[PDB]
């Protein structure tokens, strides 16, 4: 009964209630380890002593924030529970390939907590870069484990990424045009594209680092005849698709938001929204190269570079405009997503700005490996995706569990929240300006100050989540009831209730050309 | 999105009671495993 | 070498062999072509068959239009677009 | 079949409040103590 | 290197660094400006009760809404390729220093004539001189005469290692079985302080680079003592 | 043979189909099972041994 | 297009006396090399880590006859 | 001659950031050097200049291996 | 019921037992190259075998027995394909990004040329080419397969099929026989090392076509393919058409070019 429904389960909407589950698991997981982080960064000294179990740390906080929690719950199981309802599908095309996916997830954590555990340490950095992750530096196994994590949700994301471009393209109604559906099914339409286009090199790239560190090549040995630089350019191949990966759904996410709460029958310029997530998909391939600005490339190889990083800047201001722009002559209702949102485009921004400061190699001479680059990414990935992911599971949380949570609490943990991630991450803006070095477990008396500024603003963001898990508990401690949703004639996932029921669409959607 | 009245409404002090429940079960073995380091360093 | 492969209007069997069959004679009640007589007048609605007493109706009522608009659709008259207002009118009784 | 409404499409039953605040503690307190735990397992080591 | 409350940047030496500064201030001028256009208008245009949510020409203003972010991206692009190609010139250096990072340690070869080397380790906390730095402060410092263009050949013995000196903006990786260049001058004579940037094991917080600047006699004194 | 297992695999047993046949897929569904479950528990045993040093 | 006779004429003409030729060329070119005087390079035939099958310094596929170890041959 | 050698200078053949490709081909043009002259017989030391480039550029760890190799015999230069 | 002509899946074990199958065999690698254990992988391997049987036979029975196989769920097993296909170009392109980065500038302890000193590479007009011609054989073989499928013919679609599969064992024990008595190893260098994984994965995605091919035949012998709904056979004319334009770019690239 239980087992049927849930560990052999062959439709999309109980798949995507696992990815939320896991996903909030791994994401507390990723939360006690950035605040290890900053514990070790609050006062100078050594609470943990080496920099080797901080590294440990540095890169299990990194993988976890990663793979398991902004990709499972924001790909998979927003994708899941909303884009058979968005279409009007009854269920995915491959639902057996949805299940695999999901159950191939705790295999990669459970491989990454136990590369943690061995003694070696996958301290490394998220960028596994050889010689440091050979077998002399860190002989043992424990990077061997994490490659087969990457190996495993690699997969996951492969059989994911193929299933959501088939049920797309494939399961519309047969009136409809890819032009006329939400925004978000494009986004993880491109999201998914981009996926199965830059994960098996990544693939490769770690495939040839165990062969180097198990069996006897010299793919990146510079005393053998490789080099590095062949690794950190698979590696950055795969890994700026990654990060654009890591933000299109939220796109789809706060476009759907901004549009619904509002009161707009549709976004501003949807040609230029669709124009923008396959301009942003088209060109974050051919721009890996500013992750590597300072190892000796030509110079003309990083002008072209920085002119690309200026290309990729147009499209993504076109849809931050555009969403500013769908925000005329609304009925701007102010719910909890809708303070997210706002939130999303006002820190999205200035992370993108930092990015775009960062993309000159000039200045990247300074600042590279500074924290002014962990000041960009977080400002992105901590506030646009998580802020993107509050604002989906705000917004659709009557939709998944057919009970409306606390819209004061809500206010108040999106309050607490921004304070927190606000005081967290401005001062390594100065830190990263003065210059103290990513990757150090201790620092210069003058870097001491921004960083006990910033170690306070972590505990708080501590608060935030902390609260945020009562206002699920609150929700069921409430069993307040859904009786209707306005707006449910454009959204087609409000159509069926708050829960739908299991078997949806049966008798499909009646939409006619002619 | 309209809310119905509450099946079951908690009161003030049940929410009390549960907001004091996740903190004490947030910061019990966090802060029992920071509350020595040096122990584990064999002090 | 003679025949030997079978073709697939003996050996097909099930949802197959019912689509294949209800295909031939200009009839879908599977739903795969998009479906006709379109008229929005309210003598002669846009009708639309079931198995159910009720089923989601998208409109796109001008075209070039992005956004569907969805709304249920019951049984008795003919109910109405909720912006362009052609009518619509459910008989449910196809297999 | 499955059952269908509201707080029964979940894996876990929602019927009563404190056996499930007890539940969502242990399971996100879990989370939160799995890396500290960890961190305690290298300190030990050496 | 740096002081408590330092919000910019580390003041110039090099002259490298004083353009690199003009343009960081330049393009922290643009951020600044689009930020209050964003924040601006946002704050403006959902603090109105008139409404308007009807169907609107989608297509009306993209020209303008196409050419002004290409136009700023361009004005900050062509400094950006200027300064680029301002690191790439005709150096004809004075003097060239290898650095090899070994394993959390620096090793510095003068070896243009009457080859000299030595070691940088960093002085421990416990065992350091009142009134020095920690984590900053080496066994011996690396002498180099001042204002004149200097090469610099950077490389590792084993892994990847970051040589990086803040102040005199330079920062390039010690690559295993790859030599890099750089060029470093300079304008004021002293100590500059600078550390590891890559990622290199256990200790990578502790190798540091202290860059001693002097005239040209006092360097030739000073090589000739130290062979 | 093809409409005759046709004949054998469209019944409304409410059997799921790999489970139809009766006893031999029952077998070898059940030994998968169970040879999956004592490979994932060793497999954690494995790796908790591989945790500890000497 | 669409043939079926044709196909198989063209594989019988092209492909199987094509192979049979190309076999029979590499039949009155089968002849092996003499053995080439070794050379401890540092290059060539590493070991940073062992190998998990059998002994550990011999490949998966390690003829004697023709692979060399580092410390030279077998005999 | 083309002595007081103070440093390596800008060669425009090789003028990006990488610089393994300088020492290493002048390494072996010193000692391509070395055997053309000693095969002709004459002042073999009127490339001695090569030498001191190599003195200036690539560290002594790499011209230390490269010397044991060639002392050996296994010098993966064609000389 | 159910009125779209969709495919509903009742509830699967395989997706649990086959991930949890991957779970073993990373951990037998691991446990194999640093703890030397057999066991743990050698049941990982038999989980995969015995979960892909499973899943495969059973997706037989809806497609072959149950009738659950609409145009539109063909159209959906197309795309799902062709777009695993893309992902495996973008495996193999990584490899030739490798392979051409390793050789485009080679470095200065190879000796700065391309073969490095030492090795004796395979020269591309000895036996190579008649791998490559009996890869080019299969695929005239089996597209004339897939004809007299279309057109309707059995026999000459079983020896068609059969000579395919037999060419397919040859090409593959024929790379084996030459790779025992290859005169350089693993160990020797970037060479030896782009050479060995780029030709060993294409020698597991061959014998992986083998084997796809094999099972087609049994299916075929048992009058599973109708004479127009077999995409079965459509899938391993593609993924046959895969393996050898991939090994056309391999020998394009390291054999000729290089040797
Ligand atoms: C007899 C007892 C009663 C009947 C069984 C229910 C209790 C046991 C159970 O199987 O309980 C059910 C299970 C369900 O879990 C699963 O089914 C698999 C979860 C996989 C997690 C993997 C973590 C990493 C493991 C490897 C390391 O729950 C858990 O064990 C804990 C869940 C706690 C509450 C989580 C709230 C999350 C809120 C945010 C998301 C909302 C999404 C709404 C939509
Ligand atoms: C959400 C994930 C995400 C996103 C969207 C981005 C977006 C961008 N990223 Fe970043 N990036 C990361 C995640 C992300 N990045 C991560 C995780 C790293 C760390 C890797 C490592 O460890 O090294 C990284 C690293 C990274 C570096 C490495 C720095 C270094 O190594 O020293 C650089 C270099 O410039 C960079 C650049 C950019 C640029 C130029 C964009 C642009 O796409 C931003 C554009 C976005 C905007 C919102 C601007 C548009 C707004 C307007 C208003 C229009 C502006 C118009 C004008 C100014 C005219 N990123
Ligand atoms: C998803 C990516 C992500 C996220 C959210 C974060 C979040 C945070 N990060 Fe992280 N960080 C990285 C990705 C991320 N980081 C990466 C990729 C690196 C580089 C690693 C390297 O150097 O190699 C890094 C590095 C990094 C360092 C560098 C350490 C060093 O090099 O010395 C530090 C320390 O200040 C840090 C701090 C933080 C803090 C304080 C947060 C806080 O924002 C934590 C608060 C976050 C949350 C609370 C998540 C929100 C989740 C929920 C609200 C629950 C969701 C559940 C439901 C909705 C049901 N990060
Ligand atoms: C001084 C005044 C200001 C001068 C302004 C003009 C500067 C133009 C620089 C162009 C350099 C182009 C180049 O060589 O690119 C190398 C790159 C190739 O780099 P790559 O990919 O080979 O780099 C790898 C380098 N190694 C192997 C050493 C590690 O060429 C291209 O990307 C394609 C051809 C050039 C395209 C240039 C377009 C620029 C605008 C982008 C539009 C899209
Ligand atoms: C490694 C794991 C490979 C898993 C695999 O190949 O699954 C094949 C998958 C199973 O069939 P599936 O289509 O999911 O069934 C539901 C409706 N027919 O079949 C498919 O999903 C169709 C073919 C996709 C092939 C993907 C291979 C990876
Ligand atoms: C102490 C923390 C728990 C306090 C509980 C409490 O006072 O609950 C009362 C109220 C419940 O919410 P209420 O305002 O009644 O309804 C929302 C209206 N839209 O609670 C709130 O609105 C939140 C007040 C928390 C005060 C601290
Ligand atoms: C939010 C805006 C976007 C993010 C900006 C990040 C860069 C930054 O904060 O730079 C610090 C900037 C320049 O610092 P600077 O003026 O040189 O400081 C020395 C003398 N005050 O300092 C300032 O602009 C002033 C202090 C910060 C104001 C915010
Ligand atoms: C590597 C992983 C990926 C391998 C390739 C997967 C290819 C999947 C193809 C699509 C699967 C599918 O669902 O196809 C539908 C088809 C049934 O439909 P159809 O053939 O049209 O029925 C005719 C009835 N008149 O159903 C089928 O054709 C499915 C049954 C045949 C699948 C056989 C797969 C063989 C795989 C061989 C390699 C296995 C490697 C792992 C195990 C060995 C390890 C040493
Ligand atoms: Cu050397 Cu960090
Ligand atoms: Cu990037
Ligand atoms: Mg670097
Ligand atoms: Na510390
Ligand atoms: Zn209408």
């Amino acid at each position: 009964m239980f087992i049927n429904r849930w560990l052999f389960s062959t439709n999309h909407k109980d798949i995507g209630t696992l990815y939320l589950l896991f996903g909030a698991w791994a994401g507390m997981v990723g939360t006690a380890l950035s605040i290890l982080i900053r514990a070790e960064l609050g006062q100078p000294g050594a609470l943990l002593g080496d920099d080797q179990i901080y590294n440990v740390i540095v890169t299990a906080h990194a993988f976890v924030m990663i793979f398991f929690m902004v990709m499972p719950m924001m790909i998979g199981g927003f994708g899941n529970w909303l884009v058979p309802l968005m279409i009007g599908a009854p269920d995915m095309a491959f639902p057996r390939m949805n299940n695999m996916s999901f159950w191939l997830l705790p295999p990669s954590f459970l491989l990454l907590l136990a590369s943690s555990m061995v003694e070696a340490g996958a301290g490394t950095g998220w960028t596994v870069y050889p010689p440091l992750a050979g077998n002399l530096a860190h002989a043992g196994a424990s990077v061997d484990l994490t490659i087969f994590s990457l190996h495993l949700a690699g997969v996951s994301s492969i059989l994911g990424a193929i299933n959501f471009i088939t049920t797309i393209i494939n399961m519309k109604p047969p009136a409809m045009t890819q032009y006329q559906t939400p925004l978000f099914v494009w986004s993880v339409l491109i999201t998914a594209v981009l996926l199965l286009l830059s994960l098996p090199v990544l693939a490769a790239g770690i495939t040839m680092l165990l062969t180097d560190r198990n069996l006897n090549t010299t793919f990146f040995d510079p005393a053998g005849g490789g080099d590095p630089i062949l690794y950190q350019h698979l590696f950055w191949f795969f890994g700026h698709p990654e990060v654009y990966i890591l933000i299109l759904p939220g796109f789809g996410i706060i476009s759907h938001v901004v549009t619904y709460y509002s009161g707009k029958k549709e976004p501003f310029g949807y040609m230029g929204m669709v124009w923008a997530m396959m301009s942003i998909g088209f060109l974050g391939f051919i721009v890996w190269a500013h992750h590597m600005f300072t190892v000796g490339l030509d110079v003309d190889t990083r002008a072209y570079f920085t002119s690309a990083t200026m290309i990729i800047a147009i499209p993504t201001g076109v849809k931050v405009f555009s969403w500013l722009a769908t925000l005329h002559g609304g009925n701007i209702k102010w719910s909890p997503a809708m303070l997210w949102a706002l939130g999303f485009i006002f820190l999205f921004t200035v992370g993108g700005l930092t990015g775009i400061v960062l993309s000159n190699s000039s200045l990247d001479i300074v600042l590279h490996d500074t924290y002014y680059v962990v000041a960009h990414f977080h400002y992105v990935l901590s506030m646009g995706a998580v802020f993107a992911i509050m604002a989906g599971f705000v917004h659709w949380f009557p939709l998944f569990s057919g009970f409306t949570l606390d819209d004061t609490w809500a206010k108040a943990h999106f309050a607490i929240m921004f304070v927190g991630v606000n005081m967290t991450f401005f001062p390594q803006h100065f830190l990263g300006l003065s210059g103290m070095p990513r990757r150090y477990s201790d620092y210069p008396d003058a870097y001491t100050t921004w960083n006990t500024v910033s170690s306070m603003g972590s505990f708080i963001s501590l608060t935030a989540v902390l609260i945020m898990i009562f206002m699920i508990w609150e929700a069921f401690a409430s069993k307040r009831e859904v009786m209707s949703v306005s707006y449910a004639s454009t959204n087609l996932e409000w159509l069926h209730g708050c829960p739908p029921p299991y078997h949806t669409f049966e008798e499909p959607t009646y939409v006619k050309v002619k | 999105v309209s809310a119905k009245p509450a099946k079951t409404p908690t009161s003030a002090v049940e929410q009390a009671v549960g907001i004091s429940a996740i903190v004490v079960g947030f910061m019990v073995p966090a802060g029992w495993v920071l509350a020595h380091l040096e122990s584990y360093k064999k002090s | 070498s003679g025949g030997g492969v079978p073709t697939d209007e003996e050996q097909a069997t099930g949802l197959e062999r019912e689509i294949m069959i209800a295909a031939q004679k200009g009839l879908d009640p599977y739903n795969m072509l998009p479906p006709k007589a379109a008229s929005g007048t309210k003598e002669d609605p846009n009708l639309v068959p079931s198995i159910s007493n009720k089923r989601i109706v998208g409109c796109i009522c001008e075209e070039d239009n992005c956004t569907v608009i969805w709304f249920w659709l019951h049984k008795g008259e003919s109910q109405r677009c909720p912006n362009c207002g052609t009518h619509y009118k459910l008989v449910p009784h196809q297999m | 079949h499955y059952e269908e409404g509201p707080g029964k499409n979940l894996p876990f039953s929602v019927e009563n409040k404190w056996r499930l605040l007890a539940m969502m503690t242990v399971y996100f307190g879990s989370g939160f103590a799995a890396p500290f735990f960890i961190v305690r397992h290298q300190l030990l080591k050496k | 290197m740096a002081y408590p409350f330092q919000l910019g940047l580390q003041d110039a030496t090099s002259p490298i660094m004083e353009e690199l500064m003009n343009f960081h201030d330049h393009t922290l001028m643009i951020v600044f400006l689009i930020s209050s256009l964003v924040l601006y208008i946002i704050s403006l245009m959902l603090t109105t009760k008139l409404t308007h949510t009807s169907t609107m020409d989608a297509q009306e203003v993209e020209t303008i809404w196409t050419i002004l972010p290409a136009v700023i991206l361009i004005m900050i692009a062509l400094p950006s390729l200027r300064i680029l190609y301002m690191m790439d010139e005709i150096n004809n250096p004075v003097l060239t220093v290898k650095t090899m990072g070994h394993q959390w340690y620096w090793s510095y070869e003068y070896t243009d004539y009457e080859d000299l080397c030595f070691d940088s380790y960093m002085i421990p906390t416990n065992d350091l001189k009142p009134g020095e730095l920690r984590l900053l402060e080496v066994d011996n410092r690396v002498v180099l005469p001042m204002e004149l263009p200097i090469r610099m050949l950077i490389s590792s013995e084993d892994v990847l290692h970051s040589w990086a000196v803040p102040s005199l903006g330079l920062k390039t990786d010690a690559i295993p079985g790859r030599l890099n260049q750089a060029t470093v001058t300079s304008n004021r004579p002293g100590l500059f302080y600078g550390q590891c940037s890559e990622i290199c094991g256990s200790n990578h917080s502790f190798m540091p680079i202290v860059l001693e600047m002097v005239p040209l006699k006092y360097f030739e004194n000073w090589s000739a003592s130290m062979i | 043979k093809v409409p005759e297992l046709q004949k054998f695999f469209q019944k409304a047993d409410g059997v799921p189909i790999h489970l139809k046949r009766g006893l031999p897929d029952q077998m070898l569904y059940r030994t998968t099972m169970a040879l999956t479950l004592g490979g994932t528990i060793y497999c954690l045993i494995a790796l908790y041994m591989a945790s500890q040093p000497r | 297009g669409a043939g079926a006779n044709t196909w198989r004429l063209l594989t019988f003409v092209l492909a199987l006396p094509g192979v049979a030729l190309c076999s029979l060329n590499c039949w009155m070119h089968a002849g092996h090399h003499e053995r080439p005087e070794f050379i401890p390079y540092h290059h060539l035939r590493i070991r940073t880590k062992p190998f998990a099958w059998g002994d550990g310094n011999h490949t998966l596929f390690h003829n004697p006859h023709v692979n060399p170890l580092p410390t030279g041959y077998e005999h | 001659k083309i002595k007081n050698y103070k440093t390596a200078p800008f060669d425009s053949r090789f003028p990006n950031q990488n610089q393994t490709k300088n020492c290493w081909q002048n390494y072996l043009d010193f000692h391509r050097c070395e055997k053309a002259m000693t095969a002709k017989g004459g002042d073999v030391s009127v490339c001695e200049w090569y030498r001191r480039v190599y003195k200036s550029l690539c560290p002594v760890s790499w011209v230390s291996a490269w010397d044991d190799r060639i002392a050996e015999g296994t010098f993966p230069g064609k000389i | 019921h159910q009125t779209h002509a969709y495919h509903m899946v009742n509830p699967s074990p395989w997706p649990l037992t086959g991930a949890f199958s991957a779970l073993l065999l990373t951990s037998g690698l691991v446990m194999w190259f640093h703890y030397n254990s057999i066991t743990l992988l050698t049941l990982g391997l038999l989980t995969n075998i015995l979960t892909m049987y499973q899943w495969w036979r059973d997706v037989i029975r809806e497609g072959t027995y149950q009738g659950h196989h609409t145009p539109i769920v063909q159209k959906g097993l197309r795309y799902g394909m062709i777009l695993f296909i893309v992902s495996e170009v973008f495996f193999f392109a990584g490899f030739f990004w490798a392979f051409y980065h390793s050789s485009l500038v080679p470095t200065h302890d190879l000796g700065g040329c391309w073969p490095p000193t030492g090795i004796s590479p395979l020269n591309p007009l000895e036996v190579p080419l008649l791998n490559t011609s009996v890869l080019l054989a299969s695929g005239v073989s089996i597209t004339w397969a897939h004809h007299s499928l279309m057109e309707g013919k059995r026999n000459h679609m079983n020896q068609a099929l059969l000579i395919t599969i037999m060419l397919g064992l040859y090409f593959t024990i024929l790379q084996a026989s030459e790779y025992f008595e290859t005169s350089f190893s693993i160990s020797d260098g970037i060479y030896g090392s782009t050479f060995f994984m780029a030709t060993g994965f294409h020698g597991l995605h061959v014998i992986i076509g083998s084997t796809f091919l094999i099972v087609c035949l049994l299916r075929q012998l048992k009058f599973h393919f109708t004479s127009k709904h077999h995409f079965g056979f459509e899938a391993a004319a593609w993924y046959w058409h895969f393996v050898d334009v991939v090994w056309l770019f391999l020998y394009v690239s390291i054999y000729w070019w290089g040797s």
